[PDB]
């Protein structure tokens, strides 16, 4: 069957260029277009271009014509997307589409996307193994039911994935909420952990968040006082 | 050339799913649609406004008119939820053209507004030469939120980072967003506000640095 396999994910420093690759199976390379559409996390799908693998022609979408290169290898069956001057908003997931639905008339000479690839994601990044630092959210129970408090911890810049978390090193794990980490602009990621407690408990209980980063070796316990 | 869907659109099982593409002339260009599953690539599900691949499911139906493109759902099940695209290429241009998308919720449950909560930087992180403001976000159903941050009255779109929702134990979802400032910006303003907005309703809450 028509297949669309594209390679791995890449983790790149602003500035630097990537080139991910499209290889097709199931049917002749020459015979359709190669469309390449790319979607940011969170947000909708953009096209960007297209290439016609039997004469080479291209069509670059005006917001990527210049900084993008489309290109193709038949001898492999390949057709590849270069990026260049990568910066924060090129994080995203990157496509590439076969133009299968043939047009049905002159008036609207148009090759449609029927098959996907599944998408090469590229993380714009500093790229190198980071560490966090972590800092207190000192109690609140402007939000929290009555007689509660919530209080937290920041896990700040760090990568790669994953941050893990604990209160009083596991013997609190009522009220907790660990929120999984956004990936930042900056291609490091943050994330927080709060955990809810009696009011009363505050002056009495001591509260330390237990971080853990494997990748950089770093343990953080840090006290959340008042 | 301007395809226009709406950000989310909630049905109940069993009921019918209407999905706008609004574009001018857009009757007159063919229209595809696209359904993107949690986490799978996209599949084609109408093609040239009304036609079926095969493989796709008899309820789903599309039509196309005047200036407006429709996709529809009839018997909608759970296994619909997905995001969905309208497609049409602009010959003025040679730009292929896709709508904005539309999440498309199959009511498992009844709606539940967000509980949100805001903390301003610690005393800690500023002595570091940083400032971030916590919004946490949480229990809220459909699982779609969009967050607005303020200094003082005035929108800031700069330094804001905010995650996707994530399915709780208790099948709510939650969400965070942050707003980096330097310590200047924090200490020169009033006050700061995480506005989130969930079905048309909105819950604010403002920190300030005294």
């Amino acid at each position: 069957e028509v297949q669309l396999v594209q390679s791995g994910a890449e983790v790149k420093k602003p500035g630097a260029s990537v080139k991910v690759s499209c290889k097709a199976s199931g049917y002749t390379f020459t015979d359709y277009h190669i469309n390449w559409v790319r979607q940011a996390p969170g947000q909708g799908l953009e096209w960007m271009g297209w290439i016609h693998p039997n004469s080479g022609d291209t069509n670059y979408a005006q917001k990527f014509q210049g900084w993008v290169t489309m290109t193709r290898d038949t001898a492999i069956s390949t057709a590849y997307m270069e990026v260049n001057g990568l910066k924060s908003d090129d994080t995203a997931v990157y496509y590439c589409a076969r133009g299968g639905l043939e047009p049905r008339s002159v008036d609207y000479y148009y090759y449609g996307m029927d098959v996907w690839g599944q998408g090469t994601t590229v993380t714009v990044s500093s790229a190198s193994t980071k560490g966090p630092s972590v800092f207190p959210l000192a109690p609140s129970s402007k939000s929290t039911s009555g007689g509660t408090a919530a209080l937290g911890c920041l896990v700040k810049d760090y990568f790669p994935e994953p941050v893990t978390v604990s209160w009083n090193s596991g013997a609190l794990t009522s009220g907790v909420h660990t929120f999984p980490a956004v990936l930042q602009s900056s291609g490091l990621y943050s994330l927080s952990s709060v955990v809810t407690v009696p009011s009363s408990s505050l002056g009495t209980q001591t509260y330390i968040c237990n971080v853990n980063h494997k990748p950089s070796n770093t343990k953080v316990d840090k006290r959340v006082e008042p | 050339s301007v395809l226009t869907q709406p950000p989310s659109v909630s049905v109940a099982p069993g009921q019918t799913a209407r999905i706008t593409c609004g574009g001018n002339d857009i009757g007159r260009k063919s229209v595809h649609w696209n359904q993107q599953k949690p986490g799978q690539a996209p599949v084609l599900v109408v093609c040239y406004d009304s036609d079926r691949p095969s493989g796709i499911p008899e309820r789903f139906s599309g039509s196309n008119s005047g200036n407006t493109a429709t996709l529809t759902i009839s018997r909608v099940e759970a296994g619909d939820e997905a995001d969905y695209y309208c497609q049409v290429w602009d010959s003025s241009s040679d730009h292929v053209i896709f709508g904005g998308g539309t999440k498309l919720t199959v009511l498992g449950q009844p709606k539940a507004a967000p509980s949100v909560t805001l903390f301003p930087p610690s005393s800690e992180e500023l002595q570091a030469n940083k400032a971030t403001l916590v919004c946490l976000i949480s229990d809220f159903y459909p699982g779609a939120v969009t967050v607005a941050w303020k200094a003082d009255s005035s929108p800031v779109k700069a330094g804001v980072e905010t995650t996707t929702p994530s399915k709780q134990s208790n099948n709510k979802y939650a969400a965070s967003s942050y707003l980096s400032l330097t310590p200047e910006q924090w200490k020169s303003h009033r006050s700061y506000s995480c506005q989130v907005t969930h079905e048309g309703s909105t819950v604010e809450k403002t920190v300030a640095p005294t």
